[PDB]
């Protein structure tokens, strides 16, 4: 009922590892099951840092876990890895720096700052071009 | 060449981790493996008659066998249980749509 | 089926696990509360009657419960899973509150006083270990029911069973070869009604230690392998974490739970 | 609706049902043992002990005896084996609560 | 359909951010009518 009819959060119930899904097979006065499961392979090693603080905030992420290979920090699945440019989308704000302990300095992107930008620009050739008439 | 040795016999593969404060590995590749597993669920039924058992096609043993009470209808009684029984553990495993 | 090893730093961000790691100085890798545990439990061969010695040996079994503890406190739930990674200890607590639907910030915002109420919980089960001996009944009572089946099986071997001796030697050597059959039959049949008694007590008994190493083993896997959300599996609340400790003939769990302590009234739509 | 349905069919409490019926039929099979001979020459007591002189009645007491003591011993082992099914059911009970 | 609503303003984070962009362009366009 728990495997076969659905999907099954219980650590290693139906089958080692990840589970996705199953199939049953019959057998003299018995059962049989064939557990397909999900298991990671091929690891590297990253630097982390558990908040980051760009306007006198922290940012933590929405969802992911902030990583960087040692030049820039990107946030990540915690069983893939995917980066990502850090964005406001990915970050929700709360209180002060000074309480995190091992925060870590870097500016973070708003996604919103470069479509406004383009407006901005847009607005001042607009203007500039108002006086050529 | 061969021969029986004795030994203490190991935990299993010793694997130190390298801990540290600040640092992650995070999986880039994966594998999609499957696994078998195996359960009774049932066993043959069984039935034997008590009376045929203990005094086959005799009369006199019969007549002794009288005496000692309903043992004969417990023991079929029971095995009749356990025959049931078997078939409820193949409708609950099996019919469940 | 790897033993992961401890390091030998102990920077976990202020948590402390000293009363919960083995101490080296012991000849075995044996931990403090192990050592309460062991101390507090008290743990017929003439007849025919023996013991056998378990195949896995004290030792080996803290060094399986010392795996499982480094595994834990160095790389969260994924030990079990695939690969073992390495992860701050800061960040798996993180990952804990998110499991139990509270937002991450809470622990950045609040390590030191968690660490402490950890660590003051941790020196009261302690002490609460030390004191009582009450809590241990669940295992001396298995070791007495079966210390008195078996004194009650030696004990069996005085009654008559309706002859005139209950020494073999005795009715061997005052009645010659032609008698004593008579009473050496009840004896045989008085003995033999013992020991089908006491091997179907046994039967029920083992089935029943069983479902209990059954539940254990669903209860590991279940919870220090991971995080469980079934309500009240884990410990009482809103589960975090768990550490194994061996006993004799058993297992004691330490879990750690969270609770909501000081409310408030509020209107609401 | 449920409430309706439950005020119709006796069929459904089957389960509660057959947990009285088996100890009540066990019990009744254990008082109904006391009637048989187990080859004695009488199955009451009293007629043993008043008739006969003290040394043979005892040794008909005996044969009454073993007999008694098997049926015991039968009664108790069936409890036993009952009592650990009604402690399952319970443990599920308490989960499923 | 809902049933005990209660009656309140709704806050946009958006909106103040193009309040100001709005004010700055009123502040240059001010400043664009003077020469
Ligand atoms: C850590 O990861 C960083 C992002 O993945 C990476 O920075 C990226 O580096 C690549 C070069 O490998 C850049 O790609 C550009 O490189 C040259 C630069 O002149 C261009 O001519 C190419 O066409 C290409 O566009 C990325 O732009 C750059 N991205 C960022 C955000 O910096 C670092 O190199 C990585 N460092 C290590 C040590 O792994
Ligand atoms: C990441 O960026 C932060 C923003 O600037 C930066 O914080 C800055 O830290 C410096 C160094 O302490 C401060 O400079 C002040 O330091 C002391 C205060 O203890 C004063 O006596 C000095 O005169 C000087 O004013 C900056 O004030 C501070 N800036 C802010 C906005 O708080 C971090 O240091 C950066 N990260 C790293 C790792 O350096
Ligand atoms: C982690 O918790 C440990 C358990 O409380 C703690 O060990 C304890 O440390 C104190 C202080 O060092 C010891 O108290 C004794 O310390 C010295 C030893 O010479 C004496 O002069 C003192 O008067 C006092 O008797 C405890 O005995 C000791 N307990 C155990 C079980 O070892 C660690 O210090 C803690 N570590 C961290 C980093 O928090
Ligand atoms: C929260 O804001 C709501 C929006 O204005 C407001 O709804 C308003 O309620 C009044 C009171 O009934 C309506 O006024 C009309 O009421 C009846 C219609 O049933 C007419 O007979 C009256 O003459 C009058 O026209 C408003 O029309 C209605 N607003 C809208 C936009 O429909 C709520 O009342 C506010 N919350 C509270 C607690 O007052
Ligand atoms: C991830 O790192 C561990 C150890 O950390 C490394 O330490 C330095 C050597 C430096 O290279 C850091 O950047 C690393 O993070 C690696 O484990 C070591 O592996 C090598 C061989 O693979 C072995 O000789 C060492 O004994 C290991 N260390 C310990 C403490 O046992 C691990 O291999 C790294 N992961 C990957 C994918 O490279
Ligand atoms: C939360 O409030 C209840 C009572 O409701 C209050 O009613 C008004 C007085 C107003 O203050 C509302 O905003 C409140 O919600 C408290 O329950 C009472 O507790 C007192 C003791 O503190 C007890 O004597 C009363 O009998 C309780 N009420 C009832 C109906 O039994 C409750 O204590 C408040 N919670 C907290 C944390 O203060
Ligand atoms: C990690 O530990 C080292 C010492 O081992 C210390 O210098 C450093 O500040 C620590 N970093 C964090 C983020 O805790
Ligand atoms: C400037 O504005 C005029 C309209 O007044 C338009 O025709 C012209 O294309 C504009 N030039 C630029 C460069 O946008
Ligand atoms: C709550 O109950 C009161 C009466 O006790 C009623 O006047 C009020 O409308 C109710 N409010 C809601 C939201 O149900
Ligand atoms: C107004 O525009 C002129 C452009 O010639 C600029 O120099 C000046 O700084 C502007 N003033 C304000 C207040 O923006």
């Amino acid at each position: 009922s728990e495997c076969v009819l659905g999907q099954s959060k219980r650590v290693d119930f139906c089958g080692k590892g990840y589970h996705l899904m199953s199939f049953p097979q019959s057998a003299p006065h018995g059962v049989v099951f064939l557990h397909v499961t999900y298991v990671p392979a091929q690891e590297k090693n990253f630097t982390t840092a558990p908040a980051i603080c760009h306007d006198g905030k922290a940012h933590f992420p929405r969802e992911g876990v902030f990583v960087s290979n040692g030049t820039h920090w990107f946030v990540t699945q915690r069983n893939f890895y995917e980066p990502q440019i850090i964005t406001t989308h990915n970050t929700f704000v709360s209180g002060n720096c000074d309480v995190v302990i091992g925060i870590v300095n870097n500016t973070v992107y708003d996604p919103l700052q470069p479509e406004l930008d383009s407006f901005k620009e847009e607005l001042d050739k607009y203007f500039k071009n108002h006086t050529s008439p | 060449s061969q021969s029986i040795i004795a030994y203490t016999m190991s935990l299993g593969a010793e694997n130190s981790v390298a801990y540290s404060n600040n640092s992650i590995a995070i999986p880039t590749n994966f594998t999609i493996s499957v696994t078998t597993e195996i359960l009774p669920v049932s066993m043959t039924k069984t039935s034997v008659d008590c009376t045929m058992y203990i005094c086959g096609d005799s009369t006199e043993c019969s007549n002794l066998l009288l005496q000692y009470g309903s043992f004969c209808t417990q023991l079929n009684r029971a095995l009749t249980g356990i025959a049931v029984e078997q078939d409820k553990n193949t409708q609950e495993v099996f019919a469940q749509v | 089926k790897q033993i992961y090893k401890t390091p030998p730093i102990k920077d976990f961000g202020g948590f402390n696990f000293s009363q919960i790691l083995p101490d080296p100085s012991k000849p075995s890798k044996r931990s403090p509360i192990e050592d309460l545990l062991f101390n507090k439990v008290t743990l017929q061969k003439f007849n025919g009657l023996t013991v056998l010695p378990p195949l896995l040996t004290d030792e080996m079994i803290a060094q399986y419960t010392s795996a499982l503890l480094a595994g834990t406190i160095t790389s969260g739930w994924t030990f079990g899973a695939g690969p073992a990674l390495q992860i701050p200890f800061p960040m798996q607590m993180a990952y804990r509150f998110n499991g139990i639907g509270v937002t991450q910030n809470v622990l950045y915002e609040n390590q030191k006083l968690i660490a402490n109420q950890f660590n003051s919980a941790i020196g009261k089960i302690q002490d609460s270990l030390s004191s009582t001996p009450s809590a241990l009944g669940k295992l001396q009572d298995v070791v007495n029911q079966n210390a008195q089946a078996l004194n009650t099986l030696v004990k069996q071997l005085s009654s008559n069973f309706g002859a005139i001796s209950s020494v073999l030697n005795d009715i061997l050597s005052r009645l010659d070869p032609p008698e004593a059959e008579v009473q050496i039959d009840r004896l045989i049949t008085g003995r033999l009604q013992s020991l089908q008694t006491y091997v179907t007590q046994q039967l029920i008994r083992a089935a029943e230690i069983r479902a209990s190493a059954n539940l254990a083993a669903i209860k590991m896997s279940e919870c220090v392998l991971g995080q469980s959300k079934r309500v009240d599996f884990c410990g009482k609340g809103y589960h975090l974490m768990s550490f194994p400790q061996s006993a004799p003939h058993g297992v004691v769990f330490l879990h750690v739970t969270y609770v909501p302590a000081q409310e408030k009234n509020f209107t609401t739509a």
